[PDB]
Formats: structure tokens, sequence, C-alpha cells
RNA sequence: AGAAGGGAGCUUGACUGCGAGACCUACAAGUCGAGCAGGGACGAAAGUCGGGCUUAGUGAUCCGGUGGUUCCGCAUGGAAG
RNA sequence: GGUAGCGAAAUUCCUUGUCGGGUAAGUUCCGACCCGCACGAAAGGCGUAACGAUUUGGGCACUGUCUCAACGAGAGACUCGGUGAAAUUUUAGUACCUGUGAAGAUGCAGGUUACCCGCGACAGGACGGAAAGACCCCAUGGAGCUUUACUGUAGUUUGAUAUUGAGUGUUUAACCCUCUAACCCGCACCACUAAUCGUGGUGGGAGACAGUGUCAGAUGGGCAGUUUGACUGG
RNA sequence: AAGCGACUGUUUAUCAAAAACACAGGUCUCUGCAAAAUCGUAAGAUGAAGUAUAGGGGCUGACGCCUGCCCGGUGCUGGA
RNA sequence: CUUCUAGUGAGAAAACAACUGCCCGUACCGUAAACCGACACAGGUAGUCGAGGAGAGUAUCCUAAGGUGAGCGAGCGAACU
RNA sequence: GGUGUAGUGGUAGGAGAGCGUUCUAAGGGCGUUGAAGGUCGAUCGUGAGGACGGCUGGAGCGCUUAGAAGUGAGAAUGCCGGUAUGAGUAGCGAAAGACAGGUGAGAAUCCUGUCCACCGUAUGACUAAGGUUUCCUGGGGAAGGCUCGUCCGCCCAGGGUU
RNA sequence: AUCCGGGAGUCAGACUGCGAGUGAUAAGAUCCGUAGUCGAAAGGGAAACAGCCCAGACCACCAGCUAAGGUCCCAAAAUAU
RNA sequence: GUAGCGGAGAAAUUCCAAACGAACUUGGAGAUAGCUGGUUCUCUCCGAAAUAGCUUUAGGGCUAGCCUCGGAAUUGAGAAU
RNA sequence: UUAAGUGAAUAAGGGCGCACGGUGGAUGCCUUGGCACUAGGAGCCGAUGAAGGACGGGACUAACACCGAUAUGCUUUGGGGAGCUGUAAGUAAGCUAUGAUCCAGAGAUUUCCGAAUGGGGGAACCCAAUAUCUUUUAUAGGAUAUUACUUUUCAGUGAAUACAUAGCUGAUUAGAGGUAGACGCAGAGAACUGAAACAUCUUAGUACCUGCAGGAAGAGAAAGAAAAUUCGAUUCCCUGAGUAGCGGCGAGCGAAACGGGAAGAGCCCAAACCAACAAGCUUGCUUGUUGGGGUUGUAGGACUCCGAUAUGGUAGUCUGUUAGUAUAGUUGAAGGAUUUGGAAAAUUCCGCUAAAGAGGGUGAAAGCCCCGUAGACGAAAUGCUGACAACACCUAGGAGGAUCCUGAGUACGGCGGAACACGAGAAAUUCCGUCGGAAUCCGCGGGGACCAUCCCGCAAGGCUAAAUACUCCCUAGUGACCGAUAGUGAACCAGUACCGUGAGGGAAAGGUGAAAAGCACCCCGGAAGGGGAGUGAAAUAGAUCCUGAAACCGUGUGCCUACAACAAGUCAAAGCUCGUUAAUGAGUGAUGGCGUGCCUUUUGUAGAAUGAACCGGCGAGUUACGAUUGCAUGCGAGGUUAAGUCGAAGAGACGGAGCCGCAGCGAAAGCGAGUCUGAAUAGGGCGAAUGAGUAUGUAGUCGUAGACCCGAAACCAUGUGAUCUAC
């Protein structure tokens, strides 16, 4: 009421006029009045305690496992970065389904032959989050990023 | 995120204006007359459920009347003769064949006539 | 009227710390109480006595005064409080 | 402890007091009487020519004010052509009598009366329309006013101390004095200079007073903020 | 013929024009001039380019005849 | 405007001729349909001029110079206002 | 799952379980061989409500599971808009016109004439405020003008103040 | 029924038996005690009728038995003995 | 020229831009109101009160009484004869 | 034929159902404009004439945008490569491959008003003085410079009053005003409100007004925090803690230090003393001006004694050398046929591309058509930020303890007020007014009245980056934010039209189509409008143009209606008319029974108690932070991190200061499974005796905030009015 552009004069008069009595041009039933409890600037997040989260992780990670959807690589390596050579190898795996790519560190040719592919998502093993290999139907690790997974999962 | 009053609003005032078809003027044509009057309707259908099967008894107990006195009897005196003598028919029943089997209709009253001689 | 009424002798229980259990009651308050311990009055004893035949005679808290105290006391010993 | 003057009054409750006048008939009017509920001498008493779109009582003249109404002229109203609002409004196929009922019904009960649709007229009803009663009580509501209601205060006044210096005397420190250099001058003359402002200069007056600062006692509806209980056959 | 107000005047723009207000005349009181009084924190102003036969405040209200008794109370003035 | 001096201070009086002389307003209404009244509104609006007969007259009635017929009509000739 | 027995009026108010709207994510879908929206039907469920078919329409929208909310309207002498009733009703704002002839699609109302009538210390003439182009000429008739209009202080184009 | 805990709403009642006060042993009056209905209760009877008499509606039926109150016609049932 | 804690008043609470027992406009400001009005979908289970005490209290509130939901507990504690 | 009886049909107008139209602008879909933020830049303009305006400039020019008599534009350096002269059609004249138009850097011109400043004034107007130049034979006329006020420096002139100071003239130096409706530091400073009244108190040193700023301000280098064993300038965040306190001890107000972090930085004077100069020439060395020295508590300096005469740094400049960066740009992969349509990006086949599958456009939905994107490249000019060079500044030890220095009307005290969380209180500490008024290292201040002892510091002088606050504005983006009654008041020529003397108040109004192909020609008509014919996939898409709901107004018809008292229906039902989501079918209905709207407030309503003309849209228990209970999950005698750092505005690890629980009793000293009262080991109070918590999510209630929405009469503080009315 008080942030909209408009009047602090009474109307008309409080009595004889034949009317309702008003209190100003923008009240909440006014045309062109001011909100009564709207959407106010929020926060929206919050914590979960520190053994839930990694409880959370291991979750996640061991039922990709439990099912035979997670593949494991020696290694990913190109000369140049080259889309095609990503799209072969994926069918060289006969992998026909949304993949999460978990790479190991400055690997750079890699994860610029994996990304533009839709059906393709690249992440670091610094970087994995309970988002990313739920949404996924498989995960594609390199045999040095999983043991560095396990090396900061303890 | 807001949220628009778009469609609920007609579509629920129009299924009531529907049941107001037939009304008078306004009643049929004004959703505020046509509520109204439709909840007075159904206040009416509901008593008048339970009232039609007291007046379909009022008709046939008077067809019976009409009936018996001509044979001799009258419903009170007949009635009585029917159970002391075991007999089980509906209102229903003795008004219809008292309008059209008159002869099942004097056979019944002739035995009525001899369970109340004793 | 086995006096709670009325006379005579001696006295200060018109005591201190309390209290099982009840009564009344929205709360806060109000009422009765056997019995235990300290030290006593009256009586030869048994005993009775924590005012008056019973039920009115009174006013939360805050703040201030007087007396006691083996309590505290802004670095320490006191003091102010 | 109310004099002169006046008095049923622009004042007298009882009261249409009593008596005389005026009318055929006068609770109003005029004259008088005194038993002034509750007149009275500058919030003046008692007269008073002239004057008043003042208030009161009576006469002559004149009249439709009335007995008691009639006729006539024009404008609206009425019919035809052009134009074209409003307050109001739960939906309505919207009779009368006697009852009933939040105790005065078009609509409910029992009767009685009544073919369908309009035009010109009247105001009995729709507790008719217009204005969330101005009367009365409440809100631990306001606002304006008063005062010997509470608590403050502007203003006025009185003392101490700073600005603030010097000499004599009179008594138990205080006091009366005298001086001139501070401080003051809405006195005169002079210059800045076109000036009744201002600043400087010289005389004159007055003087440690006054004015001004800090502290203290009085007074203070002039002005301000508030308070002024409940129960209750309203 | 009688009441009220001496009179001409003024008043509630828009329900009150009057017996209300004003008035010429009476009386009490304040004020020695940088007057008292009033506007303003002050500077500055009105009073007044006036000076007690003048200026402020209260009451009464032409003119005629008159205007009694009380200073205990309260204000005001003087006292020591 | 008119005098009198003080005054930096060749020698200007008046004849004819011919030349020079800036900025702002200026239409139209204005006792009204053009202003103030929300209206093409029976209200309000300072000043000058304002004729004849009869009359003291700018009163009154009828007229001169000038202006105007007013922005809904045609019938009828009831009640009532 | 069967079978018995018992229960099932309700204001203030407590407790349970659901219907529908918009948006986010993931999944599986539809659409110019016609989405949303609109209109009609004699259809289904215990309720909020859900479908299917015709006509209209022209580019987007369902379903499942979970999440988040400016999430549901009949009432405040509510606020804004549109339209009724009163009703073809009140009123059309002081006053004298009549006829002939013009113009024109069309005339009581515009033009020209003739007679009649009204003001005349004003309803005549001039001017200061105020207004600000309303002034003149040629065209126009949708709105303004309380009727009409060929007319105008209205509308369009040009011009006028020395 | 009692005990612990989460969330309330109510603090204007009315009439009718019965028994008392105020009143005039008046009031659809007023103020208490005790039982019911209404409040928050539809259905039958009492002409119409919050509170009186009977009786407590989950829903369908063109089946049957009763309550209070009734049986000449309006209007269901005896012109019963 | 005089302006709102104000002005002006031949005095009426009179006037200060159609409103004056204290003008108009903006801001504090979404002032406060134990009062009045309104408060939007569905079905299932249960279901009150209109009293006591205290109250600058009497049409407001608080604690108890009377409703609803979840737990615990020995029982044979509740009711009617 | 006569009597007695029974009796249909016929609508002036009305009702119900259905069909088609009109008005009106709801609904759906959509965006041109908004809202909340993130990262980066920038944080002032102005007498060398501002912010904001007035009036002008075009071939035709009312308006908006641009520009200023050089007026729809002029020069110059770079970019770009075929059209162009804005909106804006329409026509007329032109320009450009000798490079237009357009884009970025630097210049030039810039009327008049306004601080407005030669004098005046009712803003955009009027009137001058002095020099130089012009028109005219000449006067009149035109142009250019200069001319306010104050301060602060210097000459001339100068006086009541002689010497000279007031003054005056001239030259020089700076100000002056606006704003970003923000953020900071000061001066002055309310009220309604809460306390269920109201004075102390609260609201609150808040709102409003005035001054001064800066890009940040303010504070800042111990007369400090503490308590043994200490630490070292300021600011900001977490925690301590709703604690210790204050308080008609009521309503309520409410710390700090320790501990953990972001950022870190220190310096300069006065004084003693020593020289150069001038005056007092005491020719004593008193007054002073310049330079040196010297800056502290472990006391430091002067002064005398010797060493050294080097070495560590800066918070500095419009000085050079490069490196980057902001302001234009360049280049940038890969598709055809088929079916349905007016038109494919859709469907079906068969291919290709990706360091590019972000987004927008194209006649419907596109990786491969266009603009782009990932990646690679670029600057003549001007401005910023680094680095390294110069130049400028600043900085030494050891000893001695004879004497001198170390901030005076100051610290402090009485009286009156205020600030500290602290309301005079037992009131320390810090300020303001008034009066009184120290000491000098054998000294002076503080550790919450006061004293003694011990401990920590050295006032009465100056300056200083960063870590923190804010966004008028420019660039690039983001959203389980709006989608035309919403979102800004304003999507559109809006602070506009309109209202008011004024201050001030203040709107309504988006959508043809893919493409204007926007209806040539004919007919009725004065025109408007309409009917054909044409455009087009569609005109019932025809400019009042997408969709096109309801109220409300009409036209046509199947059934009913002129003896009838009607809250308008409901149950029973003949006749007539139809024939559906196909089933115990649909519309109408003579006649018969029964039946007093909806909402609110009430003991109680049909109420002659209250509200609503009708239809459509909008219109009311929310969030932040705390406290408690129930449910759910993870750990379990334990549970858990806050600020902050790296990270995509995210997850996703570090971080153990701190918080709760694990032991109570007592006013406290204190004792401890017990403790307090008490002489008591008595009795009693409160505790123990296996007796579960903690973090997070979710829902119910409560507190502080407007706290479910609407509604006064009033109160206070700036400003605008005597064009009406009073004097």
């Amino acid at each position: 009421r008080s942030a909209v552009r408009g009047g602090g004069r009474k109307p008309w008069r409080q009595k004889g006029t034949g009317r309702a009595r008003q209190g100003s041009i923008r009240s909440p039933q006014w045309r062109g009045g001011g909100v009564v409890f709207g959407p106010t600037p929020r926060s929206y997040s919050y914590k979960l305690p520190k053994k839930v989260r990694r409880l959370a992780m291991k979750s996640v990670l061991s039922d990709k496992v439990a099912e035979n959807n997670l593949v494991a690589v020696e290694g990913l390596s190109f000369d140049a970065p080259k889309t095609k050579e990503f799209k072969q190898v994926l069918a060289n795996l006969s992998i026909d389904t949304k993949v999460l790519v978990v790479l190991e560190n400055g690997n750079d040719f890699a994860a610029l032959s994996a990304r533009n592919l839709p059906n393709v998502s690249v992440v670091t093993s610094d970087n994995v989050s309970v988002l990313d290999v739920v949404s996924a139907n498989k995960v594609l690790a390199t045999q040095t990023a999983l043991t560095q997974i396990e090396e900061v999962l303890a | 995120a807001r949220v628009k009053g778009g469609t609920v609003t007609r579509k629920r005032r129009k299924k009531v204006l529907k049941l107001a078809k037939g009304y008078y003027g306004s009643k049929h044509t004004l959703f505020k007359s046509a509520k109204e009057q439709v909840m007075n309707s159904y206040y009416y259908a509901f008593r008048d459920r339970r009232q039609k099967k007291r007046d379909f008894r009022k008709l046939w107990i008077a067809r019976i009347n009409a009936a018996a006195r001509m044979n001799g009897l009258s419903y009170s005196k007949l009635m009585h003769g029917l159970k002391l003598a075991e007999i089980d028919i509906n209102r229903k029943m003795l008004a219809d064949l008292a309008v059209n089997d008159a002869a099942a209709f004097t056979a019944l009253a002739e035995q009525a006539k001899d369970a109340l001689s004793k």
C-alpha cells in the first residue's frame, strides 16, 4: 500500500455523500492499488548435517555399481579435440543412453571432444554432485579418476 | 508466480444455470436468481420423495372404500375380515383389482364376510 | 449446671525448631492438627498448657527505618554498598 | 441590616390576585392597590420632546381575508411532429376482511370478492425516497472553554557572583558616603559624506550603579499537557 | 395609547436587523518622556516627528432630577 | 521650468535651402453567446456621450438617430397549479 | 477377502482425507489430417469434479511422479467497466410575427422584399480591464448548436494590425 | 473414570412443569433453585405458531405395523355398539 | 500592507478563495479504534457455552468448568438399580 | 321442428424451449514496456558561464527526435563497401565506386534566459558608459572588447588630527550555484502511539529543517585492554547474550572485554639548545625572523665523550621505457529429395558437421537457409592500470647522569545540564555553560564512591591506505518475477490532457494479413452505407479490423394462455410436438396436493431489523527472525558447526571460537549423589536411585514486526494563500 505512487488525501468526506467511506485512491480493493502479502525477496537454501551428505554420495554411486551401470576404461587420450572420435569411442563401448563422463584433471582434449554431444555430460573427479549421478543412466569413469574419487570420499 | 482466475468460475456458474432451464424470466438467466431457486428446488425434491408414498396410499384406500361399499362392507370391516382370514394383499393390488377385476374383488369380499361372520 | 458460669494459691506455654494427615479453593491466600526435639509452669500423681466458649478486630508487592549475622564485596587489604 | 424612587413589572410561583375602564361577551391591554416566591440606585434608579422596515392594545377608512363562491385572460398540463434526463431497484403472474406471527401482513391460516390490456386524475398503504438520529447512553473517544483540580512554563520581581577600580567614615564584618578610568547615553559640535543609520573625535551627563551571563527564592489560567471511578428496572 | 433603545449609524456573506454593538456625555485608574502600553530572541518599530487641556486601560451610556448603608472577607496601595 | 553667480572655458546670434528622428501596442468582442459564474446560464462588470413632446427632472408614457423579433413548433381551449 | 453385531441430525469449534488452478524438474506423448479458448448435447463418479462427440477457432498444449505458491469469490451503503428500469416520461432557460419570391437532394428555422411589433439615461455610440485570432474573403456539414439547418463565435484553405 | 500433553470456542440466553423472594401471591415483568425443549433439530398433532404433545432425518421403493391426535363433507379412517 | 501557537472584527464565535470553537497542501502515516462491516473448494468422524471467582470491571480479559486430538497407567477406580 | 343437456376451435398481447443476429469487450495466445538482482566501469558539473529551459534551423514543416546564424550540420584520423537524403507516407530536386549514407577517437561552431555578475526587470525583455572600428556630406544607425559584490596581495592618493590609521581609486587571488528523492559527519529537534487512563518513562535523538563534505566519510598509532604466565594503532563480521545491568524495578531498554576471522602501516611538530640577521644598540643579552636539532615511558631528549659520514625505505611526480586494457571491427563447419498445405522448419528416406546442439529471424516446429555461437585475428587516436628507470624526499651507534626540556587559565573542584545499556544513584569515565584553580620525573593519570599497597600507561599539538556503506548513470547478463484492471503513474508523443489563485493532485488509451496484395469497374443513394465483381488459404480477416463470454435489444417458430389471488418451484398428470452420448428417451403442458427468497446480527426473523439494480474483472491468516509441541531422517553419552577461504549467484571440502546434553542443592561462602533449614545423625523441602539427547526437514500455536482486509473524529512538523471577504 505504501510503495505505490499515490495519494495521502482522503478522497471524499467521511459522511453525507451517500457513499462508502474510503481512505485512499491506493487501497487493496481499488483498481490500481497496492498488493497485500505478495512475494518478497527470499533465500530458499538450507544445509543438511555432514554425515548424511556423505551417506547420500556413497549410496548413489553404490546403486550405480549394483546394476552394472558404471563402466571403467583405462584411458581417454586424444591428440586433437575431435567430436567424431569421441562418438566412435562411445559406440565402441556400446553406450546408448544419457551418460555422465567423469574425468580426472587437465585432460582438456577429452572434455572438449565430449562437449556438445546432446546425450553427454562432463564432470571432473573433484566436482561430482548427487544431482549429476542420479540424472544420468550410466557413468563412464577412467581408472585414474576412480582412484581419485576413492581418495576424497574416504 | 501469479495465478489468474481465468476459466474456473465460468464453468461452475454455467453448470448452475443449466439446471435452471424452464424457470420464469430472470430466474433462468441471472446467476444469483438461479442459484437461490435451485437450492429451493433441492429442498422441495427431498421433501417430496417422502410425501409421494403417503399420497398413493390415500388414493388406493379411497378407491377400496368405494368398491367395498358396493359389496355390503366398509373399508375398516373389510380389512379386519381379510386379516382374520390370513390374506396378505397390498392396498395397491387391492385397488388394481377393484378397477380391473370386479369378480376377483367380490371373491375376496365374500371371504372377508365369512371370516368375521363367526 | 461432670461447667466453657463463680471464688482462692502459685505463675508467664500470650514458649523456640517443627510437622504425618485432612479441610476449603481458579490463583494468591485461609483453617484444623496427633506426634518428635530443646528448655519450662502448675500438681502428691495421672496429667494439662504453642492466649481468651466458638466464629469479626484487618491490607500483596515496590520503597524506606531499626536490631542481628560463621554470607558477598569488580587488581589485593579494607570501606562504600 | 435596603434609603429615595418604582412595583402582578421584558422581573409575580400560587394566578385568569382584587378593584375601576374599554366589548353584547376581554386569561391580552390601560388605571390603581400593595400580601416585592425572587425591584433598587454608573453589571446605575426614576422621568422624558424628537426618532424606529422595533414590541404591544384600541378606533376610522377600505376591501374576495371571511359568509360562500362564480366568471373571464395568459403559461404549464392534454393530442400530434422533433429532441430527450433523474433520484430508485433481491426476483415478482403484486386484491379485501378477521386472525396469526420480533406482539401494526400484497405474499402465512380460514373465508369473501375478482374476464385480458391501457389512458386522464387523487394521495390511504408499500413501517414510501433522499440523509450508517442531530434526542439518550457508552468508547478507561476527541476538540473548544473555566477555575481557590494536578504538574509545568513565558513574563515580571528579589538576592549571591562575574564584568568591577580607587579613598573616608560609622557602628558589629556589614553599612552611609566621596572620586574617576571601565561600562552606558533615543544629548551637542566635527570628519568619512550625496546620510536623523554606522564608525571614529571632542565636550556634557551619569557612574562601579545600570545592562548582560550562571545560580537561587517568590509570583504567575498569560500560555501548555492531562485527570475528573463503578454498581444502577435509562 | 403603553413597553424598550436618546438620536443618524453597525451586525450573524447563505434560517435571527433587534430591546444586541457603537455613539456624544459621565467617572475611576495608570503614565515626567529612552512615558506607560503593544509587535519582536534581539536589532528595530508603533505610541509620536505627541509631552499630563497629552497618551493607554476598565465600567456606565443624549438630556433632566439624583446616586443611601457596609473596609469584617478578597484584591489594590502605603508601612515598618 | 525660470533666474544668480562660481566656473574647465577660439566665436556663437539669425536668415534661408535641404536633410535626420529609435523600441513596445494598435485585428476583433467589450451592460456580453468572445470577460467572471463547469453551459450559446433571467446573476456580476470602472469611465465618457446619452435627442423630442408634456414635465422640476437622467421620473413617467409614446417616439428620433441607431439597434432587435431573442435556436423547438402546430393544435385544443378539461380538472389542477 | 466373507459373515454377524452396533453406528451414521448439527451452529461455535477440534481431527482426518481429497478435488481444481498456475509455474519448475524428470519421463513418456499430441498438434495446420488443426493446440488453447468459445458454444451445444439425452454422458460418467459418493462430493468438489472427469470425459467423448458436433460447430466455431488459428498455434500451441496435455498425462505420470515429486516440488513451489499473488491457488478457488455472491455479499464489504467494496473499486473499475459495460448495460438496464423509471420512459418515449420531466424538461427544451423571460419576449411578435406573417406572406411572396430565391437557393437547394431536402426549408417554420438560410437569403431578398414588404408590412407589422419591441428597446431608446438604453437593448444606441465610444472606450480601460479581461479574453487571445473569436476579425475579412472562398468552400463544408461527421461532431458542437437543447428542434431544424443549405447556416454559425463550429470545421478546412488563404489573408489581415503601418 | 483418572493422569500427562497439542488446539479451541463460551462469559447478552429464552420459554414451559414444579418451589421461593421482589411486585398488587399484576405482567410475554424481575431475580434465584430444579427438570425438559429451543439455541444447534428436520418430520406428525395443536387452523396459521422457536420453547407445548409425540418423535431424533446415511440413501432408494407406487410395500407393511404403530405414536400423539382422530374417523358427516372440505380431508385419510365408524353417519360404530 | 497584515497569515494559522497567526491575522482582522462599530463584537455575530464574525470573516480569512462556494467548508473556520481554529484555513489549504505535502510528510510522520499502512496514526489509533476492548467498536461496525467483510473473509472465496469438497466430503467423513466428534461436538460445546451463555456459569464461578478476580478485574478503573460490567457489550473486554484472565484462571477454573464444559468440547476435540495424541499418549501412559494399576484397574475392575465410572453410570444405574 | 320444439325442449332439456354437453361443448371445441379462433390471441389484442404474454410465457417456456430452440435457431439466427446486434451491442459489449471477458477469456485464450502474444510482446514492443516493466520489477528484483549479479559481475565490471564511473562516482561529480560550474565565472574559460552549469543543471534546466526559451526561441530558431528542412523544397513543402503543426508535432517529436537532431542541431545553433558554420543551425536536419563543418574538419580530421581510423573502420566498412553499395546505396542514400530521420519519424514518414507523398512528391519535387539532388548526392555516391575520385568511396555517399552509416560506425568509433579527437577537434571547430554554440543565439537568448538562468549563480547571471554594466544598471533595471513582471525569466527568455528594456536602458547605458568608456575605447577601437564602420554607414552617412552630417546627425541619427551597425560591430567588437571592458565595466557587480566580497577576500587576499601590492602601489597611488589620502585624513576629523601633525606623525598616520579609518576611507577612496587601480592591479592581483579565490568564492558564489546545481544535484543521485542514495550513502556520511555536525546544529537544532516533534506528535499520534505503548504503558490496556496518565505526568517519570516509551515512540526516539526517529520524521522534518539547516550547514559541511568525499568517492567513500567517520575513527586511528595507548595518560588503552587486563590480573598471571599477559597483549600491543583504528574499522568491520561471528560469538559472548537477551547474559551482567538499567527501570512509576512498571511498559520496556539492553552492553563490553576475553575467544574465532577479513584487512593490515605508520609518521610529523612544540620545547630545551646552536647559528645568521634586525630592534631593545644595559656595548647584560631581553623581542623577533629565517635555517639546523628533536619527537619518548624499558622514560626520551638537550648537554659533554668518543664512533660513523654508511645503510634501509616512500603513503611522491602529470618525467621516460615498454606490457596490457576500455572505446569501432575481421573471419568463422555442415542437406537434398518425398507426402500434406497458400506457404514447411512438420512426415518418410538417405547423408554430412561439431573446440560451434547458447539465442534470435525466416509464409508453421531448422545443428546443417540468414544473423550469430566455439575458436583464431585487429587500433591511426584518446583515456586508464601495471612493471622498471630517472628525479625528488626520509632514515645511524656506544657512554655519562652536573644541570636544562617534555603542550596552563590547562588537568581538577563547587553549582546547573547532557553522553555513556547505566532514569543521581554508593556513581567511576567523557562533554557543554558558569565560577574557583595545580604539580614538574623526589612528577603526573587510570584499574566503577574513597584510602593504602602493587600493576598498566604518559593528557591538555597535527596527519594517515585497506578490510565496511550506497547506485542518478554506462557496459554484459540472470530469474520455479509481471504479461495490458498485471508490471513503473506512464508498453501508445505521460508528469501529458484534465482539475486548482497557488503550493499541489492526475488519468484513459497494445493486436488486419505471410505479404497492403487496403476492394479497379458497375448499380441504388446528396452523402454515409450497402449489393455485385475482384484480392486473398480465409473478408462473418475491410481498418470501430485476432479470438469474440455475459448483462441488455431484436426477428422467426413447436407447445400453453382472456372466471383468475401465483417466494414462481416441487411431486402427480391427459393432450400435442419431436426422435438422443440408446435408455426405465426429449420439449411444452390443462388440471390436483404441498410450499413465507439469500446473507448478516440475534433469546428469537418471511421480517414492517441489515446489505445487494444487473452482468463481467479485481478484491482478505503472508514472510523474516526467535520460542514450544507432534511427525520424519542421521548419529548416539553424545550431537553439531558460525563468520570466513577456494568453487558456476550451485554441493562441497576446510574451519571446533561457540551452543545444547551428560548432577544437583543453597541468597551466598560452598558442599556434591546429595544438599538446604536446624543444636539435632530428628522431621521436612528440592534432587539421585538404568530412566536420552542433539542437528536438520515438515506441520500446529505463540512473540517482535502494519501481522487477516477495509473504515474515523483528531495530533504534530515544513510550506502555499488577502485576484473572495475584514481593517
